[PDB]
């Protein structure tokens, strides 16, 4: 049996640390809900 | 229950000690997360029971105590962030641009950040604060580093 915990408010933080990069893919959606990537 | 707004870790003893299986988003009364994270099974809150009220495998996304309210969308030029709540660690800010994925049936925003598997669930925010998505749903790429769809649901 699962439960949930209370982790944080949902607000902008101003000087959060900033990364990762922002590619453009071609992908396929299966009806699993399942992504892969289209060569 | 805790009926309160805000991000919430998703936890189960079923396996190990107690371990987060993902995270969720409360607001408006309505519990948010992707479908992968609980399989549709019922959630405790205190005392308080959280049943499911919609959900969809292909979208990968459930409600809790009713339906789906989250409904801002990124506007596909601004930066963003994931506010990420790895297991056993703190809610943590990360900003970042979208990418894209490129799909059949059009375009969805995509998000290039690493977190172990209990992060998924985690809500992806615009400068005003509102939820524009669920991180926790993707492919790998060549690198072996992880890039989420932005998963969002609509409302009636
Ligand atoms: C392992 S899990 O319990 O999180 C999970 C279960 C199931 C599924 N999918 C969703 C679509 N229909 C069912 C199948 C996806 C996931 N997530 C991931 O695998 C993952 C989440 C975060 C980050 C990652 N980074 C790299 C690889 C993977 C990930």
């Amino acid at each position: 049996d699962m439960y949930i915990e209370r982790a944080g408010d949902i607000t902008w933080e101003k000087d959060a640390e900033v990364t990762g990069n922002s590619p453009r893919l071609d992908v396929a959606l299966d009806e699993s809900g399942d992504f892969s990537l289209v060569e | 229950g805790e009926t309160t707004d805000g991000v919430y870790r998703v936890m189960t003893r079923r396996l190990l000690g107690s371990t987060q299986v993902g995270v969720g988003v409360m607001q408006e009364g309505v519990f948010h997360t992707m479908w992968h994270v609980t399989k549709g099974a019922a959630l405790r809150s205190g005392e308080g029971r959280l049943d499911p009220y919609w959900g969809d495998v292909k979208q990968d996304l459930v409600s809790y105590c009713g339906p789906w309210k989250l409904d801002a969308a990124w506007d596909g030029l601004s930066e963003v962030q994931l506010l990420a709540v790895p297991p056993g660690e703190r809610a943590k800010n990360i900003q970042t641009l979208p990418g894209i994925f490129k799909t059949k049936d059009g375009d969805i925003g995509a998000v290039a950040l690493d977190y172990p598997a209990g992060t998924s669930g985690s809500p992806i925010l615009d400068k005003c604060g509102r939820v524009i998505g669920l991180y926790g749903n993707g492919v790998v790429i060549k690198n072996g580093s992880y890039v989420s769809a932005i998963t969002q649901g609509k409302r009636e």
